[PDB]
């Protein structure tokens, strides 16, 4: 019980997280950063594997690329699933994708948040803010959930 | 650091029409290559930078106020090596003045 | 001096670039940055050793050298605590010959190579007779520090000494390489007038 | 300097005791009570000149300079009608009167004329003087010539006498 | 001197929720506290009936059990807020007496004198902060009350 | 100093009226090498396009000025509250003096000496 109640954060279930300001089209090539040009692999085999989950036409252009420590997840006993679907009921807005849940050893867990247009609906949500402010705010709001 | 050609001044990045443009002081615009997407980044597991004690473990052999140990020295054979315990993580290095270092170095 | 020293490289002479990357040595004197040297170590033993014999440079000028970055500081400013520290001498040059002597030995297989090596022995050059001496007036902390017996130290420089508290520490690591003492300090010196009444 | 080699360096009948004599040593070369006067000294003869000197300086523009500024002992003024007196601290204390010496000011004067004076030695007034000092009449005093003086001869001095 | 060698050989693996200095540090804290069977030969030396600190301490009249080990049998580690000697000198040194990431008790405030046998410049130094330490803390209590 | 008291002047606009012309070089004279790849240097240079780029309530029109003169005139301005080309000239050198006077005292006291300044203040 003591375990299940202590409040476990998506900041800590990480090793890096990189804001890539890229956008990800199913039929429409985009430029990538090149060091992480190889998640394209994944990336599509999730998008055969999963038929209903597919890239809105609300994407915003901005990209938050997160690895996973898995250490943690197993001391933690969090499955990749919970942690999805947690991340999704909190930010709807956003729209996750993830690479295979294998875990297997020498090949890491990466999951590619994409912003909609929805968080930057209005960017002067106070006063006028630039889009990059909102992507940071919404970046930490992502590792607080 | 995006250079102007013109001056020798720093670009601000405008994030317009998803690719960047490098605006600067006097104009001077400049498109950005897709090596210049990354907005920012954070790698949790900083630990210790190997830059934070690179000089201190250099000098270490000829610094008198460190601990020594007689273990052997591998390279040089002296019966005694320098140790040093840096990190929260309390790692142990032993390093010599001919240069062998326990730490992979 | 320094200026006119080899080992000194002039600002001018030097670039940043330079600093950075063939990782040269700061060198200052009373705060002021004079130039650059490639060994800090090799410049600061080079000049405790001057002022050992006291001519080139005086025995009241802390020299520090600093271990997490390679600047080397002189100090000449008034209002430094300094107090009289007897000098610790070794055989740390001849224990290391030997050892590679005798490992030379057990490359050539004699098996000698135990016989080869010899005794770490480190000691002070204060002796009874110079206690005598002192106590009859003949000796005074002046002549000491003329010569090698011992030496002012600083709180700037009392970084780089490792001290033995007694002259029995001392005699208890005689022989111990693990323990190589810079200096030995009577117990009574960490006392004022009062707390010694 | 080469020294002797540390094998052959015979104190291992040393004791405790015997180390105390360093101690003693130290505590002669220094002196219980030290650098005040120091001080007071280097202020006197090199840091006043350096200070005033420090202190240099239809428009009729007259600068001040400072470059000669010489102190003096006590001397005692209007004693017995008398200007110039070996004040003794004894004195000072019984009468009140503070251990200050004259000061006298000599320089010259930088002339503009944008659109000089001469200045002979002149005491602007007097400082105080640490007991003990090179200034003071104490220093370079017997024992013996210090209780002539009226002084007491342990004292180490280093205090000033005033108010 | 066993923790120690365990410490070269890196066997010390903290727990959760502990970094490896301080768990080494409680360990070494552990290890060097004094068991009660110090008080057995400090009764064999005194006759409770002709013995006036022990009549003193033990009617309650003054004094107390670690003033009378302090006394005679040593005074022990030294601890300042629950925690030994910090290296306030330098960089991995406690004192001007100690190496550099000095791995002995005594280098960080372990007394294994008594105030009768004599206490070593080291020891007196420790003392004297820990003294000095209650001070404060009395004076800063009085003024807050 | 009595001149320039609680005004709390960017660092690069004190770079800039000694005489460093590029951001570049400005930021060599704090990091020592720009082509290092050294995390340290990394996030020190980071930093620095940070306090770049931010805007200070005071000194910001002259914030981009890439005329040193310019520069030397608002900070004139600044302190004064307490032919014209020779006079921006009289007045420039003269404000250039004082700060050489008061900046750094113990590395120098004359113009001659400003760029060591300079990297001593970088350091
Ligand atoms: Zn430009
Ligand atoms: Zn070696």
């Amino acid at each position: 019980i003591a375990n299940s109640i202590e409040l476990i954060t998506f900041e800590r279930l990480i090793l890096q997280w990189h804001l890539l300001y890229e956008t990800y089209s199913s039929t429409k090539k985009n430029v990538m950063y090149p060091d992480f040009a190889s998640d394209v692999e994944w990336m599509t085999d999730f998008l055969e594997n999963h038929p209903l989950l597919q890239p809105p036409e609300d994407i915003a252009n901005w990209c938050i690329r997160l690895e996973l420590n898995k250490t943690t997840m197993i001391l933690k006993s969090i499955s990749l699933e919970s942690i999805i679907n947690s991340l999704r009921a909190k930010h709807p807005n956003t729209y996750i994708m993830h690479s295979v849940e294998n875990t297997a050893s020498g090949i890491p867990i990466i999951i590619r948040i994409y912003l909609r247009e929805s968080a930057f609906r209005r960017s002067t949500n106070t006063r006028m803010a630039t889009d990059e402010k909102i992507a940071v705010n919404v970046v930490d709001k992502l590792l607080n959930s | 650091m995006k250079i102007c050609k013109a001056c020798s001044s720093c670009m601000v990045r405008t994030y317009v029409d998803g690719n960047i443009i490098f605006r600067c002081s006097c104009g001077e615009s400049v498109q950005g290559d897709s090596q210049n997407l990354l907005v920012s980044s954070k790698v949790y597991h900083t630990g210790e930078m190997e830059d934070k004690y690179k000089i201190f473990i250099k000098n270490a052999p000829f610094d008198p106020t460190n601990c020594q140990i007689k273990k052997d020295c591998p390279n040089c054979h002296l019966d005694y090596l320098t140790q040093i315990c840096i990190g929260s993580q309390k790692i142990i290095i032993l390093v010599c003045r001919c240069g062998y270092m326990s730490n992979r170095g | 001096r320094l200026l006119s020293d080899p080992a000194i490289q002039q600002l001018a002479d030097v670039s940043n670039k330079d600093i950075v990357r063939k990782g040269l040595a700061r060198v200052f004197i009373n705060g002021e940055w004079i130039g650059c040297c490639t060994n800090a170590f090799e410049l600061a033993q080079r000049y405790r050793m001057f002022r050992r014999e006291g001519k080139i440079v005086h025995p009241h000028t802390t020299i520090y050298w600093d271990s997490m970055v390679d600047e080397v500081e002189f100090w000449l400013d008034v209002g430094r605590l300094t107090r009289p520290l007897l000098i610790v001498d070794n055989n740390i040059e001849k224990y290391n010959q030997a050892c590679y002597k005798a490992a030379e030995a057990r490359k050539k297989g004699d098996k000698d190579w135990e016989k080869h090596k010899i005794p770490f022995i480190q000691n002070t050059r204060f002796t009874s007779q110079m206690a005598k001496d002192i106590l009859a007036g003949t000796l005074t902390l002046e002549d000491l520090v003329a010569q090698g017996i011992c030496e002012f130290i600083t709180p700037e420089e009392a970084e780089n000494c490792l001290v033995a508290f007694s002259i029995i520490e001392l005699r208890k690591h005689k022989h111990d390489v693990t323990r190589r003492f810079t200096h030995v300090d009577v117990p009574q010196a960490i006392l004022g007038l009062a707390a010694l009444v | 300097i080469t020294y002797g080699p540390i094998e052959t360096v015979d104190n291992e009948e040393l004791t405790e005791a015997d180390m105390l004599s360093f101690i003693s040593a130290a505590v002669n070369s220094t002196g219980l009570i030290g650098y005040n006067i120091k001080s007071f000294d280097d202020l006197m003869d090199n840091g006043i000149p350096q200070i005033v000197k420090q202190m240099f300086n239809e428009s009729v523009q007259i600068q001040f300079n400072f470059t000669d500024v010489n102190i003096e002992r006590p001397q005692h003024r209007n004693y017995s009608q008398g200007n110039k007196i070996n004040l003794l601290p004894n004195k000072a204390r019984l009468c009140g009167l503070s251990y200050s010496g004259p000061v006298n000011l000599a320089a010259e004067v930088i002339l503009t004329a944008h659109y000089r004076a001469s200045i002979p030695p002149f005491q602007v007034s007097t400082f105080p003087i640490m007991r003990g000092s090179n200034r003071c009449h104490t220093h370079h005093l017997s024992k013996t010539a210090k209780k002539e003086i009226g002084e007491d001869p342990n004292e180490p001095g280093g205090y000033f006498i005033a108010r | 001197e066993e923790i120690n060698n365990r410490l070269l050989h890196g066997d010390i693996m903290p727990p959760i929720g502990l970094t490896t200095h301080d768990f080494y540090e409680k360990l070494q804290l552990n290890a060097l506290k004094f068991p009660d069977r110090i008080l057995k030969p400090i009764m064999n030396s005194i006759n409770p009936e002709t013995n006036g600190l022990f009549q003193m301490v033990a009617t309650g009249a003054k004094g107390s059990n670690p003033n009378m080990i302090h006394i005679m049998a040593g005074i022990g580690q030294i601890e300042i807020n629950t925690q030994r000697i910090q290296p306030q000198f330098s960089f991995g040194r406690t004192l001007v007496y100690y190496p550099r990431f000095a791995l002995e008790a005594q280098a960080y405030g372990f007394i294994c004198n008594s105030y009768i046998a004599g206490l070593t410049s080291p020891e007196f130094i420790f003392g004297e902060m820990n003294g000095r330490f209650d001070l404060i803390n009395k004076a800063l209590s009085t003024s807050s009350t | 100093s009595t001149k320039f008291s609680k005004l709390r002047i960017p660092w690069y606009l004190i770079f800039r009226m000694f005489g460093m012309t590029g951001d570049d070089s400005i930021i060599e004279q704090v990091v020592f090498d720009l082509e290092s790849n050294s995390p340290v240097n990394t996030f020190m240079i980071e930093i620095l396009e940070k306090s770049i780029h931010v805007l200070d309530p005071i000194f910001q029109p002259v914030q981009h000025e890439p005329n040193r003169e310019k520069i030397i005139q608002f900070l004139s301005e600044k302190v004064s509250k307490f032919s014209d080309e020779n006079a921006v000239q009289y007045l420039n050198e003269r404000q250039l003096t004082i700060l050489d006077k008061i900046l750094l005292p113990h590395m120098g006291q004359t113009a001659d000496t400003r760029v060591r300044k300079l990297r001593f203040l970088g350091l």
